[PDB]
């Protein structure tokens, strides 16, 4: 939330002191999480290695 | 045998006949302390031109003491003493003689030819290596790396 | 350890025996004041020709107290000290000596060798890059970027 | 005959008429001790620029003594004495004379003549040896011998 650059805003308002937050989940639960994403979220590659002498 | 800063400064004072074991002068300890500080300063700045020599300084906030060990090898005593004498004679306002200048030059040259190292100009990096080296079997790359 | 002002002007006076303990003389506060102001002026001047060496200048409007620190590393003490002596001898109408001049010149060289950057010339920006460097993948890779 | 550091320092003081048998005074123990220490440091440095010449350094913390032997050949005595005189004459605030300087230089030249090196550089290593030397398969030596690489399959240096 940049006041001098209106065009890069991506949130309704700035976060000041005393704002309220919460944690999504439980105290010490463990599980296997599901996932969802777009194609261009992350990228993976395998760098080739050179031969030894 | 240890090589202590106090006796290095004593030798520096002695070589020009300022205060020795056979002199009736009783030179003040403040002069010795100042000489030790000057030696520490000069040997600290010698980490630039002559490189590293083997000196161990007074780590921490503690001040130098004449009895504290220097750690230098015995092979550098005359060179260090001559340089200190040349840098210190101005305190007592004396003009060095050509024999002392020549001896200091000889000792410094011995020090510095002992310390001398020469580098080797490594290959550029895009310079090709010939087919005689039999690359891809004997050597992995077809060009010199030429870097660290 | 830590270096402080006043010590440098004391070194400058001691190196020419204006006020030391090798002689029986005691220093005069006018000498300390003059040395402090001239050291501050010289360090202000040195911000252009030799380059910044991290000296801590006076803040606000108060005078440079002789007991304050300087921030200079111990290695450069001899270089600063020999220049101050050269600039204060005229105050007392003395005359330097060839050995002192040679020592000052040697110490100055050490500061210069340490603070040395040799610029590297860079390509024009209209000089083409070769076809061996595949120039169809990256940004502005058809020619050399130039400066910045 | 054996040679002693005391004899060397006595020669050094005698050669410039300081503590000889033709003077109003004699030798002093302080002068002897200073000469011995100066000789010790001198040869400690001489182990660098000139070659090793067979000095016997006292072990441990024991002080070198005039009665102790040095082990030098007698042919180096003049050179060592003149160098010691040159490096020690400034203690008594005198000035060497050109004749003494010439003698010292001549003795040093005689010393340095006996210890030459002449490295006599080798071949290159990729330089072919002739076909007239009749090499063989299992003996290799198609070329003058040179250094050979070290190959390790665990540390990927390449």
């Amino acid at each position: 939330y940049d006041t001098t650059n209106p065009q890069y805003n991506s949130v309704s308002r700035q976060v000041e002191a005393g704002d309220a937050v919460s944690v999504v989940g439980t105290a010490s639960q463990t599980m296997k999480p599901n996932l969802f994403y777009n194609k261009f979220f992350c990228g993976l590659g395998s760098i080739p290695l050179p031969k030894l002498h | 045998t240890v090589l202590t800063k106090g006796e290095i400064v004593l030798f520096a004072l002695r070589k020009f006949a300022i205060a020795s074991n056979a002199s009736l002068t009783d030179v003040e300890p403040q002069s010795i302390e100042d000489g030790v500080n000057d030696l520490e300063d000069m040997m600290s700045e010698w980490m630039i031109n002559p490189g590293d020599i083997g000196y161990a300084f007074a780590t921490g906030d503690e001040q130098p003491l004449p009895d504290d060990e220097s750690g230098l090898p015995r092979k550098y005593k005359h060179a260090v003493g001559y340089q200190l004498l040349l840098r210190m004679l101005s305190d007592y306002s004396l003009e060095p003689t050509p024999q002392v200048l020549s001896n200091a030059q000889r000792s410094y040259d011995a020090l510095m030819t002992d310390t001398l190292v020469v580098p080797s100009m490594r290959r550029r990096g895009d310079f090709p290596v010939g087919q005689g080296n039999k690359y891809d079997v004997f050597t992995s790359d077809r060009y010199y790396p030429g870097d660290l």
